[PDB]
C-alpha cells in the first residue's frame, strides 16, 4: 500500500502547486527588463571601464 | 614575503604532482556477484603492485560520475559467467560502457569470473535456451570450450563493433583461485601504454 | 481503485497546471524584449592565468570580496586564489582526491569541498595556529555530492545525486531540514539573494524552487529536454537560468511559474557545464563542452559573445561579487580572469 | 685553380 | 656549362623545398600548443636546426665554387663557418635524440614515464645546444682567406680551416669523423633496429618499419661522402683536391645537405596529425 501512500504524496504536491498564485508573464518580464535597465550603468562587462579603475590591468 | 610564501606553495604542489604522477589509476566497473573484490590480492580504492610500477583501483559504492574517470589508463570490467540470465543485462551494461561519450578512448579489461561455475553448468547446458544462436557453434572439455569461445565472442563482437582502433578490449577467464590478475592488467596497461606511445611518437 | 483514482487526479492536476500556465501566457519575453537594443559584440579578453593546479579544475567559487577565491582540482589540493597579485594564499590538500564542488563562506573564514565522498568538509581559514584546519565533516548523503553553498558560518545547503538536498547546522554537524521531491540526480545548486529560498536542476530535466524555512518544494519547472547541469538565480531574486546536456539555457520566472526564454544556436551540438549571470543580470554567461564559452543576450537571447582560450572542457565559471571578472576553470588545469 | 673546399 | 647549369638548378631545388618545409613546420609546431610533446619539441629543434643549416651552408658553398673566389669577408667566413658546423652537430644530435627517445617509449613503456617529460626534454635540447656551441669553437679561430692569383692577374681567395700542424689537423677531423658520423650512426641503427624488432615481434607495422629502414638508409647515404672526402684530405690532401675540386665536392655538398631537405618530410609530412594541423592552420 506504499504506492498508494506515493500516489497521495504527489496528489498533495500538485495540489499545493495549483493552489499558488501567479502573475502574467508580460508583466514578470517587463520586471526583468526594467530591473536590468535600472542596474545597467553599474555593469562593468557590459560596458568596459577604464584601466585606471580596472583591478586586473 | 607574500610571493616568496606563493612560491614555497608552487614548489610544494609540483613536488606533489611529480609523485602523483608515477601511478597508474584505475576503474572497477562490475555488477553485483561480479566479484570484483576478488579480482586482486592486495568511493572505495585499493592499492598493489607489480614490477616497481604502482597501480591505484578505484570503485565506486553510474552515467553522471562516470565522466571523473575518462583519465584512468584503463577499465577493469568484470561479469559473472555463471549464470546466464543477467548475461544479457552485462552485455548491455559492456555497451554502454563501451560506447560511452566520456570513454572513447580508454581500453577496457573484460574479465569472465567464475569460469569454474561455468564449466561446472556446462558439464553437469542451458546457454542455448537463452541463446538460441549458440546452437551449431564452433570455435579441456570441447563443450566447455565452445561455451566459453561463445560468451567471449559475444563480449569482443561488441567490442569490435565500434572503437575506430582508439580502444581495444582484453578478455581473460578468470577464476577465484587465479592469483594472474594483477599481471595479466600490468601486461595489458603496458600494451594499452604501447599503443598510446606508437600514437604520440608519430610511428604510426 | 485507490491507485487509479489517485492517478486520474494526479492527471487532471498536470492538465489543470498546463491550462493555468497557458492562460498565464499572454506574452514573450522576445516580444517584450523586441524594442531594447543589442549590447553589441562582448569584447572580453584575459587578463590573469592561474597555474598550478596539475589536474582536471571541477569548482571554483568566489569570495565576498572580490579578490579572494577558491578552486578544486581532482590533483587532491584545494588552493585559495590572490587574483589581484595570483598569488596562492593558501593550498589545502584534500582527504579525497574526487571532488566536485567546492564553497567560499561570505564571512570569508571558511571553505567547503565535497565529491565522491558523499561528504562536506569545513575548514577554518583562521586558525591560531596559522594553518588551515577542518572543522566538521557533514555526513549524511547516500550519493555524490555536486553543488553546495553556504548561508552564514553555521549554515550551509548542500545538493546530491541521491535526489535529496539538505540544510545543515555545522556546529552540531546534523541535517536540519531535507529536501525531496527529484526524480533524477541534482547537479547543481543556487541560493537567493536574500537566502530564503533556493532552486536545484536535477538529471530528471526539471527545476524545483524550495523554502529553506518550510522544508517543502514551492514551483515545478520541467521544460528542458535533457538533464540539467547548471543553475544560477538572476540577481533580483525572482527568476533564474538552466544549462542542460541539450545544449541549450532556459531562463524561468518564479511568479510566472513558467519558461520565459530559451538560448540555443544550431551550431552549438555539445552540452551546458557552468552558468552565470552578471551584475546588471543582462549577460547570461555559459560554459560548454565544445571548450569555449559564450555570452548570451539574457533579455534578447542573441549570442554577444565568446571566451575562447582554454584548451578543453570549461567544468567552472563564476562571477564577482561587484561585477568586475569572470573566473572560468577548465580540465586543461587553468584558471582564467576575464575582462 | 682554388682547389679544395670549405669542410663542410 | 651543363653541368654547372645542373647544379645551381638542384641547389635552387632543395634550397627552395628546405626552406618551405621547415618554415611549415616551424609555424604549425609553434602554433597549435596541442601539437606540443616530448618528441615535437625535438621536431621543433630539428626544423630549427635544419633551417639555420640550409641558410648557412647551401648559398655560401655554391658561390666559392662558381666563381672559384671566396668574395665575402674573413668575419663573414668565420661565422658562416662556425653556424655550418653548430647546425650540423644539432641536426645529427637531435636526430640520436629522437631514436634514443622513440627507442625508450617503444621498449620500457611504463619505465620511461619516469623520465620521459616536457622539462627533460628542454634539458636535452638545452644540453645539445650548448655542446655543439662548444665543440665548434675552432671553426672562427682558424677560418681565413688564403689569397691566390689567377691567370688574368685578378685577386683570389680561399676561406679555409687548417690547424697549426698536419698531425692535428689529421686528429681533429678523425675526431669529427667519429662523433658526427659513426658513433651517432651505430647509435640509430641499434636504436630503430630494437623498435623495429619489438614492433614487429600487419601491414601498417610493414610500412613504419621501412619508414624506420629509410631514416637509417637517408642518414647514411647523406653523410658518408662527405665525412670520407674530409678524412681522405686530412690522410693525403694533395690527391683528394685533385680529384674532388669543382662539381665532384659541390655535389657531395648537395647530398648532404640533402639531409635537411629530408627530414622534414619524413618526421612530419608523413604524420596524418600533422597534415591536419597544417590544414587547420594555413587556408
Amino acid at each position: 500500500t506504499a504506492s498508494i501512500a506515493q500516489a497521495r504524496k504527489l496528489v498533495e504536491q500538485l495540489k499545493m502547486e495549483a493552489n499558488i498564485d501567479r502573475i502574467k508573464v508580460s508583466k514578470a518580464a517587463a520586471d526583468l527588463m526594467a530591473y536590468c535597465e535600472a542596474h545597467a550603468k553599474e555593469d562593468p562587462l557590459l560596458t568596459p571601464v577604464p584601466a585606471s579603475e580596472n583591478p586586473f590591468r | 614575503a607574500a610571493v616568496e610564501r606563493s612560491k614555497m606553495i608552487d614548489r610544494n604542489l609540483r613536488e606533489d604532482g611529480e609523485k602523483a604522477r608515477r601511478t597508474l589509476r584505475l576503474l572497477l566497473l562490475g555488477a553485483d556477484n561480479s566479484g570484483k573484490s576478488t579480482i586482486v590480492k592486495q568511493i572505495f580504492e585499493t592499492k598493489f603492485q607489480v614490477d616497481k610500477v604502482n597501480f591505484h583501483m578505484f570503485d565506486v559504492g553510474r552515467r553522471k560520475w562516470i565522466q571523473c574517470f575518462n583519465d584512468v589508463t584503463a577499465i577493469i570490467f568484470v561479469v559473472d559467467s555463471s549464470d546466464y540470465n543477467r548475461l544479457q543485462e552485462a552485455l548491455n551494461d559492456f555497451k554502454s560502457i563501451w560506447n560511452n561519450r566520456w570513454l572513447r578512448t580508454i581500453s577496457v579489461i573484460l574479465f569472465l569470473n567464475k569460469q569454474d561455475l561455468l564449466a561446472e553448468k556446462v558439464l553437469a547446458s542451458k546457454i542455448e535456451d537463452y541463446f538460441p544462436e549458440f546452437a551449431r557453434y564452433t570455435t579441456e572439455d570441447p563443450r566447455v570450450t565452445r561455451a566459453k569461445y561463445f560468451i567471449r565472442k559475444e563480449f569482443v563482437d561488441i567490442s569490435t563493433a565500434s572503437g575506430d582502433g582508439r580502444h581495444i578490449c582484453y578478455p581473460h577467464f578468470t577464476c577465484a583461485v587465479d592469483t594472474e590478475n594483477a599481471r595479466r592488467i600490468f601486461n595489458d596497461c603496458k600494451d594499452i601504454i604501447l599503443q598510446m606511445n606508437l600514437r604520440e611518437y608519430n610511428l604510426v | 481503485s485507490e491507485l487509479d483514482q489517485l492517478r486520474q487526479e494526479a492527471e487532471q492536476l498536470k492538465n489543470q497546471i498546463r491550462d493555468a500556465r497557458k492562460a498565464c501566457a499572454d506574452a514573450t519575453l522576445s516580444q517584450i524584449t523586441n524594442n531594447i537594443d543589442p549590447v553589441g559584440r562582448i569584447q572580453m579578453r584575459t587578463r590573469r592565468t592561474l597555474r598550478g593546479h596539475l589536474a582536471k579544475i571541477y569548482a571554483m567559487h568566489w569570495g565576498t570580496d572580490s579578490r579572494l577565491l577558491v578552486s578544486a582540482s581532482q590533483d587532491g589540493k584545494l588552493i585559495i586564489w590572490d587574483s589581484y597579485t595570483t598569488n596562492k594564499v593558501h593550498a589545502i590538500p584534500l582527504r579525497s582526491s574526487w571532488v566536485m564542488t567546492c564553497a567560499y563562506a561570505p564571512s570569508g573564514n571558511y571553505v567547503a569541498c565535497g565529491g565522491l565522498d558523499n561528504i562536506c568538509s569545513i575548514y577554518n581559514l583562521k586558525t591560531r595556529e596559522g594553518n588551515v584546519r577542518v572543522s566538521r565533516e557533514l555526513a549524511g548523503h547516500t550519493g555524490y555530492l555536486s553543488c553546495c553553498r553556504f548561508l552564514d558560518d553555521n549554515q550551509i545547503v548542500t545538493s546530491s545525486g541521491d535526489t535529496t538536498c539538505a540544510l545543515w547546522d555545522i556546529e552540531t554537524g546534523q541535517q536540519t531540514t531535507t529536501f525531496t521531491g527529484h526524480t533524477g540526480d541534482v547537479m547543481s545548486l543556487s541560493l537567493a539573494p536574500d537566502t530564503r529560498l533556493f532552486v536545484s536542476g536535477a538529471c530528471d530535466a526539471s527545476a524545483k524552487l524550495w523554502d529553506v524555512r518550510e522544508g517543502m518544494c514551492r514551483q515545478t519547472f520541467t521544460g528542458h529536454e535533457s538533464d540539467i547541469n547548471a543553475i544560477c538565480f538572476f540577481p533580483n531574486g525572482n527568476a533564474f537560468a538552466t544549462g542542460s546536456d541539450d545544449a541549450t539555457c532556459r531562463l524561468f520566472d518564479l511568479r510566472a511559474d513558467q519558461e520565459l526564454m530559451t538560448y540555443s544556436h544550431d551550431n552549438i551540438i555539445c552540452g551546458i557545464t557552468s552558468v552565470s549571470f552578471s551584475k546588471s543580470g543582462r549577460l547570461l554567461l555559459a560554459g560548454y563542452d565544445d571548450f569555449n564559452c559564450n555570452v548570451w543576450d539574457a533579455l534578447k537571447a542573441d549570442r554577444a559573445g565568446v571566451l575562447a582560450g582554454h584548451d578543453n572542457r570549461v567544468s567552472c565559471l563564476g562571477v564577482t561579487d561587484d561585477g568586475m571578472a569572470v573566473a572560468t576553470g577548465s580540465w586543461d588545469s587553468f584558471l582564467k580572469i576575464w575582462n | 685553380d682554388y682547389m679544395g673546399w670549405m669542410d663542410f | 656549362e651543363w653541368q654547372p647549369a645542373v647544379q645551381i638548378l638542384l641547389y635552387s631545388l632543395i634550397f627552395l623545398l628546405s626552406v618551405l618545409g621547415n618554415t611549415l613546420v616551424i609555424t604549425v609546431l609553434i602554433r597549435n600548443k596541442r601539437m606540443r610533446t616530448v618528441t615535437n619539441i625535438f621536431l621543433l629543434s630539428l626544423a630549427v636546426s635544419d633551417l639555420m643549416l640550409c641558410l648557412f651552408c647551401m648559398p655560401f658553398n655554391l658561390i666559392p665554387n662558381l666563381l672559384k673566389d671566396f668574395i665575402f669577408g674573413s668575419a663573414v667566413c668565420k661565422t658562416t663557418t662556425y653556424f655550418m658546423g653548430t647546425s650540423v652537430s644539432v641536426s645529427t644530435f637531435n636526430l640520436v635524440a629522437i631514436s634514443l627517445e622513440r627507442a625508450g617509449a617503444i621498449c620500457k613503456p611504463l619505465q620511461s614515464r619516469v623520465w620521459q617529460t616536457k622539462s627533460h626534454a628542454l634539458k636535452v635540447i638545452a644540453a645539445t645546444w650548448c655542446l655543439s656551441f662548444t665543440i665548434m669553437t675552432p671553426y672562427p679561430i682558424y677560418s681565413n682567406l688564403v689569397p691566390f692569383t689567377k691567370n688574368n692577374n685578378q685577386t683570389a681567395n680561399m676561406c679555409r680551416f687548417l690547424l697549426p700542424n698536419d698531425v692535428m689537423q689529421q686528429s681533429w677531423h678523425t675526431f669529427l669523423l667519429l662523433i658526427l658520423f659513426l658513433i651517432p650512426g651505430i647509435v640509430m641503427m641499434v636504436a630503430y633496429g630494437l623498435i623495429s624488432l619489438e614492433l614487429y615481434q600487419l601491414m601498417a607495422k610493414k610500412r613504419v618499419i621501412r619508414m624506420l629502414i629509410v631514416i637509417v638508409v637517408l642518414f647514411f647515404l647523406c653523410w658518408m661522402p662527405i665525412f670520407s672526402a674530409n678524412a681522405w684530405r686530412a690522410y693525403d690532401t694533395a690527391s683528394a683536391e685533385r680529384r674532388l675540386s669543382g662539381t665532384p665536392i659541390s655535389f657531395i655538398l648537395l647530398l648532404s645537405y640533402t639531409s635537411s631537405c629530408v627530414n622534414p618530410i619524413i618526421y612530419c609530412f608523413m604524420n596524418k596529425r600533422f597534415r591536419l594541423g597544417f590544414m587547420a592552420t594555413f587556408p
